[PDB]
């Protein structure tokens, strides 16, 4: 039970999970029932965002990295191809809500400056 | 029609 948080996606109830065993970590989400599970690694993303407290619905984003190696923007103007990654996660409390983005910020943060 | 607005709960705030 350590690092944990109802986190609902693609409009399931479960509860995720932050493995912070490895380096790029490890993200679980179990459904509450239990029959649906996902796992995405944590290192993959890139930038953190969520709605306002004030927002009636609370819900968290994630955006991952973007590929500046094979993709080009152009000289000025951009001229992306792709595009980036962005989860998004439905959740039903302000404080568990905010217990994930404030360590997903951690996580990203320490993996990001170490390199 | 509410995909794109999706987009903006989480691009602002």
């Amino acid at each position: 039970p350590s690092h944990s948080g109802a986190a609902i996606f693609e409009k399931v109830s479960g509860i995720i999970a932050i493995n912070e065993d490895v380096s790029p970590a490890e993200l679980t989400w179990r459904s509450t029932d239990g029959d649906k599970v996902h796992t995405v690694v944590l290192s993959t993303i890139d930038k953190l965002q969520a709605t306002p407290a004030s927002s009636e619905k609370m819900m968290l984003r994630l955006i991952g990295k973007v590929d500046e190696s094979k993709k080009r923007k152009d000289n000025e103007g951009n001229e992306v191809v792709p595009k980036p990654q962005r989860h998004m996660f439905s959740f039903n409390n302000r404080t568990v809500m905010d217990n994930i983005k404030m360590t997903l910020q951690q996580i990203i943060s320490r993996y990001k400056d170490a390199d | 029609d509410l995909d794109e607005s999706w987009d903006y709960i989480f691009e602002t705030t």
